[PDB]
């Protein structure tokens, strides 16, 4: 700054921290519903697919984790047919774990 | 029927923010969100009015 | 959760073949290991942090 | 070591046989909804178990 | 009764995926019964070394 | 060489400087046609091998 200002170079960066990064599996990236259009194409596709992801990430001097959420429908349904009892059915649609 | 690859604790902290306002503290459920002073996080070095 | 070694910068991962019907997408973020307990046990003697 | 300690007596340690259970009982999770095994038709992924 | 195409009597598969938690171990196999074959599942077993 | 020749061991190698190695997915390794006989076999045209 001023009349003796030193020759200079610029650094641009950002933060956002309470966030976690999202990628909708949706034919355009909008929320048009909870059960996306591609999520329905993969039903009528009737076929198995594998997946690779490669994340490029800044080096850190300490061991760190990538945390993934495969976004999914994890759900329960609950039935109560007599005074003594409760019966629950669980489902998890991609990434299932039985019943 | 719980699973080793669910995260119920994180899921609650997100649902409470979607239902209400986390900037309001409530001693009953020990609800008082982890925060920071943003003037510490991103320093605005205006100098001083001296 | 997947390990990122000290000073590593590409973090590849793969899912074995499966079905993606009703799949919703991905969310992702970065954690420190010392700031993360393993919930896979009753106690975590390597979780030296609070 | 002492003149009294000449008079110590020893007894053999109790026998203890260790190995896997009959038919390998317990080595696989059966009847646990927390760790349920899978036999599923790829690619419908409907678990038959 | 018996075929005279070249064909294995016994197949060994290796885990397409595995998990190694504090209290249990997982393995995933793609058990592939080819065309013109049938598998009596009573003939299968998991061979563990350790 | 010559009458005072010193006891010696042989070393053998080859070079191949513009080729790239090939392995045809053909049942006898020959090129019988551009679409090979294994690429339209009963197995590989029906089932999802790894």
């Amino acid at each position: 700054i001023g009349q003796t200002a030193v020759p200079s170079v610029t650094q641009k960066k950002f933060l956002c921290d309470r966030v976690m990064w999202r990628i909708p599996f949706s034919s355009n990236f909008m929320s048009m519903g909870a059960l996306t259009d591609l999520g329905q194409n993969m039903l009528y596709a009737n076929s198995a697919h594998a997946l690779d992801m490669t994340f490029e990430v800044d080096p850190m001097d300490e061991p760190t984790l990538l945390y993934l959420l495969f976004e999914v429908f994890d759900v329960v349904r609950v039935h109560q047919p007599h005074r003594g009892v409760i019966e629950a059915v669980y489902l998890r649609t991609p990434f299932s774990a039985g019943n | 029927v719980d699973l080793q690859d669910r995260n119920t604790e994180l899921s609650y902290q997100l649902l409470l923010d979607s239902l209400g306002d986390r900037t309001r503290y409530f001693s009953m459920w020990n609800s008082a969100v982890d925060s920071y002073d943003p003037d510490v996080r991103i320093i605005e070095n205006h100098g001083v009015e001296d | 959760l997947y390990p990122i070694p000290a000073k590593a910068t590409n973090v590849p991962i793969s899912i074995p073949s499966r079905n993606w019907a009703a799949f919703r997408g991905w969310s992702f973020t970065r954690l420190k290991t010392k700031e993360t307990p393993s919930l896979g046990s009753g106690f975590d003697p390597y979780f030296v942090y609070s | 070591s002492s003149e009294t300690n000449l008079t110590q007596q020893s007894m053999p340690n109790r026998p203890n046989y260790i190995g896997f259970r009959d038919n390998f009982v317990g080595l696989m999770y059966y009847n646990s909804t927390g760790n349920m095994g899978v036999l599923a038709g790829q690619a419908s992924q409907l678990n038959a178990v | 009764v018996t075929t005279d195409r070249s064909q294995r009597l016994t197949l060994r598969f290796v885990p397409v995926d595995r998990e190694d938690t504090t209290y249990s171990y997982k393995a995933r196999f793609t058990l592939a019964v080819g065309d013109n074959r049938v598998l009596d599942m009573a003939s299968t077993y998991f061979d563990i070394r350790g």
